[PDB]
């Protein structure tokens, strides 16, 4: 969507709402990482024994 | 075979004194902590991470 928003061939408010899409979608990823990570510190990879 | 000497008697029966120093202190069997303290150390730097 960026370069039509380059030329003036849409609103400002739609490249706004797919900015903070972006954003968003980050944070989530973010989320899940660290829910993950949380859970492997119980591991730390060791064998089972 | 015990021969008590009498011929002073200012008088002092009972005792009547005290004293800021113990008798027959024993140290040993007292521990040191310092190598347990080592070994949790090492443990708890081997299982954060």
């Amino acid at each position: 969507r960026v370069p039509l928003g380059n030329a003036n061939l849409i609103g400002r408010e739609e490249l706004q709402h797919a900015r903070d899409a972006v954003t968003s979608a980050q944070a989530q990823l973010d989320v899940a990482i660290q829910q993950y990570n949380a859970n492997q510190a119980m591991i730390l990879g060791t064998k089972l024994e | 075979l015990v021969s008590v000497n009498t011929t002073n008697r200012d008088g002092q029966v009972l005792a009547n004194k005290v004293r800021s120093t113990p008798v027959a202190v024993s140290t040993a069997r007292e521990i040191s902590l310092a190598p347990v303290n080592k070994l949790i150390d090492d443990i708890v730097k081997a299982n954060a991470g």
